């Protein structure tokens, strides 16, 4: 990928100010005119396999379109060395926004923004992109407008011991599922992320909307995961403090402990229409 | 607080060394060799010749909590007691924090464990003694609780003292990163794996599962099976899995002493409410013996690893 290949005409994208890292690259700020956020990987893996099926992900993402995806434009590849392009989201992550003290969410706000979410979400699965890393930081806010981003990126297998470190935000998301799969020496691609392990992200970003916090308090993440893959530690938190019985339901739903028990995103477009 | 006369003037000694090093910076410390990593070095300080130990450890945050996390940690300077490492001072520097404390000729009792093969009875007793009496220090000085107990924790020396590290002094450095860490074995209570309000009691049960991998040589979970025991591949979930919904491990019949079977079925209780908290354990029958006893511990010490 020379980025020439894209329908996006492309003379020259400038980087501008770094805004912070990750396991997957770094993520500056950059200007295409407008501003755009782009990703610099790296492969150690050096193997041809790597970047057939990264260049696989790549151009599937060339395929989508949504006003509530994030819009995928470019990406480069001069190996090792990787760049992903992508339309510089203005405002405030939604993790920020729910935990702001100024910020009113209402039962009606609440409602349109998970709508949003899974009109964005509905359209990613049509075209069989699953994201595996839905969460609240990778949701942005800016006035009315609702837009995912950081989706498919899970796929690749770039740079990132004999330990693991699993941060807390990231497994109140994860379906039992996959962190029973969890193991030092297991890389991310491997774990069984899929449609189901989205739509019990989808629960946890529900949940955040009603309470602005975790469904877990921090705590050490051996305690996260045997109470995530025992599904004890969801069905506790649904006792503990209750909310509403049709806003509790399509948590139930969604957090459900088979994973095949759960609905889908256009069936859930309907549950969030029969509310207050 | 049973505080000995010997014990006390070695205190002392270190505490009056402790000021004639002073504070610091970044430039006086030196690299030795490869402690290991969880990272630990070896280290010379320049101003005072005595070599010490530094502890880095890699956080790249923002600088206010940065700041929040050293004067919490300070309080470590009050904490000396002769069962708990001498602690000598905290700094940031590069945003990489460092610990310096007391070196410890000997290492952890899991470096002991794996050059010794197995640990015997008789000092099993005294090293107990030992980590009661601290977390009583520890919990009636200044009302902490460890909270992160295991064999690469206690460290040894050749004067023969036995002492404690990495105890859970701050809260802030534990929500932002002790608590992502997994290793490939878990010493964590099952009533903190459940994520019910804990107690030192969550702290009696590692002890008690810390007790029985030193004394058979193997992490005790899941239990050896029957043969393997005589002579004498799991995922991690699996592993908590077992703590939580399984009977807990138990020493060997025939080998070990009622006294000492005794006192690790105790610990090892599931309900904490019902294990042996610390004022029960001081008074314990195995207690009493170990205590009362008379082991030359600096020549096993430097007869198993070859020190002097
Ligand atoms: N398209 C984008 N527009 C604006 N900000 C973005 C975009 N993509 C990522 N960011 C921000 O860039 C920062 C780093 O993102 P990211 O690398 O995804 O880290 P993360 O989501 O917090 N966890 P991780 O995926 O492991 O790095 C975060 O502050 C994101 O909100
Ligand atoms: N003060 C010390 N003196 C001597 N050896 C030490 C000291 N502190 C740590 N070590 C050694 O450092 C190694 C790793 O210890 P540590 O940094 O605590 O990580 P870990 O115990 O392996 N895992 P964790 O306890 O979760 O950090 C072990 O071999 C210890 O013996
Ligand atoms: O040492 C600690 N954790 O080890 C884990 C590794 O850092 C992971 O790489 C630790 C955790 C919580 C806390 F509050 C502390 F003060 C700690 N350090 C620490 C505390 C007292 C002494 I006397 C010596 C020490 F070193
Ligand atoms: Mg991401």
């Amino acid at each position: 990928v020379y980025l020439q290949e894209w329908d996006i005409p492309f003379e020259q994208v400038e980087l501008g100010e770094p805004i912070g890292q990750g396991r997957w690259g770094r993520v500056h700020r950059g200007r295409w005119h407008g501003e755009v956020a782009i990703r610099l990987l790296e492969m150690d893996g050096h193997n041809q396999d790597h970047l057939k099926l990264f260049k696989k992900e790549v151009m599937n993402y060339r395929q989508t379109r949504h006003e509530n995806v994030v819009l995928f434009m470019g990406a480069c590849m001069n190996p090792p060395h990787l760049a992903i392009i992508t339309s510089f989201c203005k405002g405030r992550t939604l993790h920020s926004f729910v935990r702001d003290p100024k910020t009113s969410l209402d039962i009606n706000k609440t409602r349109q923004i998970a709508q949003e979410i899974i009109k964005g979400m509905g359209y990613l699965h049509a075209k069989g992109i699953v994201h595996k890393d839905l969460k609240s930081k990778n949701v942005f806010y800016d006035n009315g407008k609702v837009v995912i981003t950081d989706f498919g990126l899970f796929g690749i297998s770039g740079v990132v011991e004999n330990q693991l470190k699993l941060s807390h935000d990231w497994l109140c998301y994860l379906a039992p599922e996959i962190v029973r799969e969890m193991t030092p020496g297991k890389d991310e691609d491997q774990l069984p992320f899929s449609k189901a392990a989205d739509v019990y992200a989808f629960g946890t970003v529900w949940y955040e909307l009603q309470a602005r916090d975790w469904p877990l308090k921090n705590q050490a993440a051996e305690a996260s995961i045997w109470q995530i893959g025992s599904g004890e530690g969801m069905k506790r938190v649904l006792t503990s403090v209750s909310l509403g019985k049709e806003v509790s339901e399509i948590l139930s739903a969604c957090w459900a402990f088979d994973l095949q028990e759960r609905p889908s995103f256009s069936l859930l477009m309907d549950m969030l229409e029969k509310l207050p | 607080l049973e505080l000995d006369e010997q014990q006390r003037k070695r205190l002392e000694a270190f505490l009056t060394q402790k000021q004639k090093v002073g504070e610091l910076k970044d430039d006086d410390f030196e690299k030795i060799s490869e402690l290991g990593a969880g990272v630990v070095f070896k280290v010379s300080h320049k101003p005072s010749g005595l070599v010490m130990a530094r502890k880095l450890i890699h956080l790249e945050i923002k600088p206010a909590i940065r700041n929040q996390i050293i004067r919490e940690l300070q309080v470590l300077h009050e904490c000396n007691s002769p069962y708990i490492v001498g602690f000598y001072g905290a700094f940031y520097s590069d945003g990489e924090i460092s610990i310096c404390m007391e070196h410890m000729d000997g290492g952890s009792l899991d470096q002991v464990l794996k050059k010794a093969g197995r640990i015997p009875e008789q000092i099993l007793g005294k090293v107990s003694i030992a980590v009661i009496k601290g977390l009583t220090y520890l919990r009636e000085k200044h009302k902490i609780m460890h909270r992160d107990v295991k064999p690469s924790n206690i460290l040894v020396n050749s004067r023969g003292e036995i002492k404690l590290c990495d105890f859970g002094v701050s809260g802030q450095l534990i929500d932002s990163m002790a608590n992502s860490f997994v290793g490939t074995r878990s010493y964590m209570s099952p009533e903190r794996l459940q994520g019910t309000h804990y107690s030192v009691q969550s702290d009696i049960w590692s002890m008690g599962l810390s007790l029985v991998e030193m004394a058979v040589g193997r992490y005790p979970i899941p239990p050896p099976d029957a043969k393997e025991l005589e002579l004498m591949p799991m995922a991690i979930f699996e592993l908590l899995d077992y703590i939580v919904n399984e009977p807990p491990p138990k020493l060997p019949s025939a080998v070990f002493s009622l006294e000492f079977q005794d006192f690790v079925n105790k610990c090892l209780i599931k309900n904490p409410a019902e294990r042996a908290d610390l004022k029960q354990l001081m008074v314990h029958a195995f207690i009493k013996r170990s205590d009362a006893e008379e082991v030359d511990f600096a020549g096993w010490l430097c007869s198993t690893i070859g020190l002097n």
